[PDB]
RNA sequence: AGUAAGGUCAGCUAAAUAAGCUAUCGGGCCCAUACCCCGAAAAUGUUGGUUAUACCCUUCCCGUACUACCA
RNA sequence: AACUAUUCCAAAAGUUAAACAACUCAACCACAAAGGGAUAAAACAUAACUUAACAUGGACUAGCAAUUUCGGUUGGGGUGACC
RNA sequence: GUUUACCAAAAACAUCACCUCUAGCAUUACUAGUAUUAGAGGCAAUGCCUGCCCAGUGACACCAGUUUAACGGCCGCGGUAUU
RNA sequence: ACGAGCUACCCAUGAGCAGUUUAAAAGAACCAACUCAUCUAUGUGGCAAAAUAGUGAGAAGACUUGUAGGUAGAGGUGAAAA
């Protein structure tokens, strides 16, 4: 959509009468084009949890092209009309009164997806005796997998570990979804040395 | 006023069909291509370009046909040969030394080792030997022959890599095509068409070419001997 | 001052950051920005990380400071090397400069076994020492701080209160 | 393959129907009432013509298989 | 349809200029009719659909002077009869 | 006729910081000549004006160059 | 200018995404590695690339083409000269 | 052979021949064809030949560069064998 | 807006070229029908808004010709005479 204005002034007609239009009043100039503006985003309410977007019943300002093509036609989301918002807001009250949401936050759903397919390398040094506790295991998530884990969230198999091997760790997010992630305890290596030995060579 | 093209026949037939000249006039009625018109009246022969075409879909196996006669086609510069097999006849372009009472084999079975190249047989490019002269090149499987049909023009297969054949067109430009396309081995008939000499101006009028305009145009910058590197290979293979 | 490094200073300033642990007990570092800011917690965490990643108690803390040593005027200032002895030297130290001049400096602070108060006191001295090259108030001199140990990653120190 | 038909020579396809016929539960307004063409009105769709009494010359040719002597086996004459 | 000045200077040549909207091919879904129509729509039409928070709302809220399409009026009339009946 | 335009060592060129090459003169090398090496001399067409001169302008002279068309 | 052709940007459609240069001088560890003497942050607050056929807006190049004029004095005009 | 019907029928244009240039291909021209093909031009059968020049312009490459059977070009002054 | 019933070119459909010379239906040769219009004289409000008389060139082809259709002025058409 183009927006233009006349170069030459048009004489007035104040009694609700159509003004006289001359040939020189047809000369326009383009002042602004609507397609060249930095386009905004579209806010939509999700009717079903998306893999990378929010969850069932959440507000997301997704890109305008995405909403019109894959979200709205497929029913994954609905228009964020003011009347539509309060329906989901009232719907939340029913579940959260009895703690029945079990839907996680926008990032919370992504945490479950990432932890479903992940493997943690618990690097330990054998020069000094080491005992694995939930505080230690959460450290390796931050460094290896880039995951921040609350100390109380981890539930170890309660068996003390003093040698390298394969184990399992239970991870719970917001006390709603429980994820059992594989645990791989291997000898620790310096990332500068580790990346040189394996990544640079191969 | 809008005219109607004479190409209205729908069913294939070996008998010659009536033909109306154009003279360079498009459907509107204005001249678009100059120097065309006033030629000798001609009849058109229905030419079947697709070499591999079974009579019925019940038996899709390779079939062998027999050559009846070799005639002269006024339309194209080559010579066409009548070929009959089963219960139908076809007009196909004759190779350099196709004669009457000859047997031609058409096949598509891509064999692993090889297939002996004969002067008239049509085989897919995947089974032909590396050093084979070909004509009537099929650009895409089932599309039909489009390239190399003039008199005496023959392309040479170059190599077959990762299940894909590369050929050399008469313009010395390499072309890439799937190996399952059908091609005909040999050189097109009427080899000495280039050596023909036109003895008088009237013979050009008989062919159907009108004389050039008499306006004297000074040569521009386009003229002069231009040396240009060969364009890159044209490939019809759609990489996924 | 080149515009290429000005974009870099703009980019690092635009990195999101949030205070405190989010609601989710377990979350990805990709999803949520940096959270650890306190110097006292960072020093204790490095000592804690020594226990979590069992190594020698003594570790040299090579602090990384994303110092804004540019954008004082339209013409950039040149790097130097100011030497000031720390109140608690580890067992006059030169302030090295980046080879690539990417506005980050790697200078050792103290050993891991040193108390947090002494290490924090050393940190405050370093902040004043680096700002001595360009003490003008026209432009900021410190953008981000990352305190890392020998066997640990850096933490986004809330260095803004410690600037004066 | 190379089909021997030509787009211009072949009979043109019927023009696309007007948008009114695409709206469910909406009776279109046509010019069939005035039995002559009028711009701005939708084109009527008529059922195939069904003459009550058959006429010998002007009727359509019967299908070949309608003949009593038609047989599945192909005989050559 | 109109004229324009080259280089946007008054003392320059006067030039005829025609500005055309950019057309797009999209198929839209209407809840009242439960049918998909492939309609040539513009980027402004899609913005109006989002502004009205629904395709059916856009047809049923915009008046005749704003719509300027015989297809739109027939589309409204089809849905308006659907509700009343 | 008009207009254009130039002159510099014996010769031809570049700069006006009057230079470079060649020719000319003297000497060396060789049996002698030439080549070659070394050294020296040499000029701003002409008159007047250009702070003063030169590249400029002017006068004189030689020679070069284009055009001279419609009826 | 339009129009034809070439090229770029924008619109539009789509695709992928969380990342690499130690070396142990001491010395632990049967290995493989380790610890002391650095293992950060970051990728970009989206980014990067592709996009057949049609096709919009704004520029670049070329073809074709559009609008308009071609001063005066002069012992007739041109030429030389002059204003 | 052709042309200025109504003042020029020619030495002008065309023409077989030779050469340069642009194009790897489908449903109305070219063409129901596919580089021995088809267009945009020059010059005029045959015979002997078609020399030198990419600085400028143009074209191509779209960078260095390459092209004259592309537009076009293809030198002075002085001395020297009796005259 | 209207014009390709004259003319330039083309697409359809038809129709003509006798005798003579040559293995020739060879854009060969002699000469009619036929088609162009070289030279001169009459004519110049003329028979004629381009002709008559004599004389000429081609006359089996790039030839003449009837009917009918197509291209329309920023264009059509052109073996370039603007
Ligand atoms: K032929
Ligand atoms: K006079
Ligand atoms: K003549
Ligand atoms: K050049
Ligand atoms: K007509
Ligand atoms: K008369
Ligand atoms: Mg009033
Ligand atoms: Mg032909
Ligand atoms: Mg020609
Ligand atoms: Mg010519
Ligand atoms: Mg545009
Ligand atoms: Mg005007
Ligand atoms: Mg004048
Ligand atoms: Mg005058
Ligand atoms: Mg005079
Ligand atoms: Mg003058
Ligand atoms: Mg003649
Ligand atoms: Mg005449
Ligand atoms: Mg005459
Ligand atoms: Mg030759
Ligand atoms: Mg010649
Ligand atoms: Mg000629
Ligand atoms: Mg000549
Ligand atoms: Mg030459
Ligand atoms: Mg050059
Ligand atoms: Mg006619
Ligand atoms: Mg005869
Ligand atoms: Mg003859
Ligand atoms: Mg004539
Ligand atoms: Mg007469
Ligand atoms: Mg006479
Ligand atoms: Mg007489
Ligand atoms: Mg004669
Ligand atoms: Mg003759
Ligand atoms: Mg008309
Ligand atoms: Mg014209
Ligand atoms: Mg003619
Ligand atoms: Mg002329
Ligand atoms: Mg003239």
């Amino acid at each position: 959509t183009v927006i233009v204005e006349r170069w030459w002034k048009v004489p007035l007609a104040g009694e609700g009468r159509k003004p006289r239009l001359h040939r020189r009043h047809r000369v326009y100039k383009l002042v602004e084009d609507t397609k060249h503006r930095p386009k905004d985003n579209l806010e939509l309410v999700l009717t079903q949890s998306v893999e990378e977007l929010g969850v069932r019943g959440d507000l997301v300002s997704v890109k305008k092209s995405v909403g019109r093509n894959r979200l709205l036609p497929q029913g994954l989301a609905v228009y964020a009309s003011p009347e539509n918002k309060k329906l989901f807001e009232e719907e939340k009250l029913l579940r959260q009164e009895g703690k029945l949401e079990k839907l996680q936050t926008k990032a919370g759903e992504a945490t479950v997806k990432f932890l479903r397919r992940c493997h943690l390398e618990v690097g330990m040094k054998n020069n000094v005796k080491w005992e694995l506790n939930p505080e230690i295991v959460a450290r390796h998530f931050l460094r290896n997998l880039g995951v921040v884990v609350a100390p109380h969230a981890l539930k170890l198999p309660e068996e003390p570990i003093t040698q390298r091997g394969e184990y399992w760790c239970e991870v719970t997010v917001n006390g709603l979804d429980t994820v059992r992630v594989p645990m791989s305890v291997v000898n620790f290596e310096r990332p500068k040395t580790k990346r040189y030995k394996y990544w640079l060579a191969q | 006023a809008t005219s109607v093209s004479w190409k209205s026949r729908t069913k294939y037939t070996v008998m010659p069909v009536k033909m109306r000249k154009s003279g360079g006039r498009n459907h509107t009625g204005q001249i678009q291509v100059h120097g065309i018109g006033g030629g000798h009246k001609q009849r058109y022969r229905m030419i079947d370009f697709l070499r591999f075409r079974p009579e019925h879909e019940s038996k899709p196996g390779p079939f062998e046909e027999k050559v009846i006669a070799v005639r002269y086609d006024p339309c194209r510069s080559a010579d066409i040969a009548l070929v009959a097999g089963g219960n139908r006849k076809r007009w196909i372009i004759a190779t350099e030394n196709m004669k009457a009472g000859d047997t031609v084999l058409n096949s598509d079975h891509i064999g692993r080792m090889a297939v002996a190249a004969r002067e008239g047989d049509a085989h897919p490019l995947g089974a032909l030997p590396v050093g084979t002269l070909i004509n009537n090149v099929e650009s895409e499987p089932g599309r039909g022959a489009q390239y190399i049909r003039a008199a005496g023009t023959c392309g040479v297969l170059l190599r077959k890599v990762n299940g894909t054949a590369i050929i050399q067109l008469p313009s010395k430009r390499q072309m890439q095509v799937l190996e399952t396309c059908i091609a005909t081995v040999g050189r097109v008939s009427n080899v000495d068409h280039n050596k023909r000499v036109i003895g008088k101006a009237g013979r050009n009028r008989w062919l159907g070419k009108r004389p050039n305009s008499g306006l004297w145009q000074r040569k521009g910058g386009w003229a002069g001997r231009k040396i240009r590197p060969l364009p890159p290979m044209k490939s019809y293979v759609k990489l996924p | 001052a080149s515009d290429e490094k000005k974009d870099d200073i703009e980019k690092i300033k635009s990195y999101p950051f949030m205070e405190g642990e989010p609601e989710d007990d377990v979350y990805l570092k990709r999803l949520y920005p940096r959270q650890i800011y306190e110097v006292e917690k960072a020093i204790h965490l490095l000592k804690k990380f020594q226990v979590l990643d069992f190594t020698n108690p003594n570790q040299g803390v090579y602090l990384d400071l994303t110092l804004d040593m540019t954008l004082g005027k339209k013409k950039k200032v040149e790097p130097f090397a100011s030497v000031l002895s720390l109140p608690y030297p580890f067992t006059g130290h030169e302030i090295k400069v980046d080879e690539e001049r990417e506005n980050f400096l790697e200078t050792k602070i103290a050993t891991l076994n040193m108390s947090s108060d002494q290490i924090a006191a050393n940190l405050q001295a370093v902040i004043n020492e680096v700002c001595r090259q360009r003490p003008l108030n026209l432009g900021p001199f410190v953008v981000r701080a990352f305190l890392r140990s020998s066997t640990s990653e850096g933490l986004l120190i809330k260095i803004e209160p410690l600037l004066p | 393959a190379y089909e021997w038909g030509v787009r211009s020579t072949r009979k043109p396809e019927p023009p696309p129907l007007d948008r009114v016929y695409e709206i469910p539960g909406l009776e279109p307004i046509t010019y069939a009432g005035k039995m002559h063409f009028m711009p701005g009105l939708a084109r009527p769709v008529f059922p195939p013509w069904d003459p009550g009494w058959t006429h010998p010359k002007f009727r359509r040719l019967p299908p070949l298989h309608e003949h009593p002597l038609y047989k599945d086996q192909a005989c050559y004459v | 349809l109109g004229h324009r000045y080259v280089n946007n200077d008054k003392l320059s040549k006067r030039v005829r200029k025609v500005w055309k909207p950019q057309l797009f091919q999209r198929e839209l879904y209407s809840e009242i009719l439960d049918k998909r129509f492939t309609v040539t729509v513009t980027m402004r039409t899609l913005d109006l659909i989002d502004q009205a928070c629904g395709f059916d709302f856009y047809i049923l809220k915009t008046p005749k002077e704003d719509l300027c399409s015989k297809f739109g009026m027939d589309l409204k009339r089809g849905m308006l009869l659907r509700l009343a009946r």
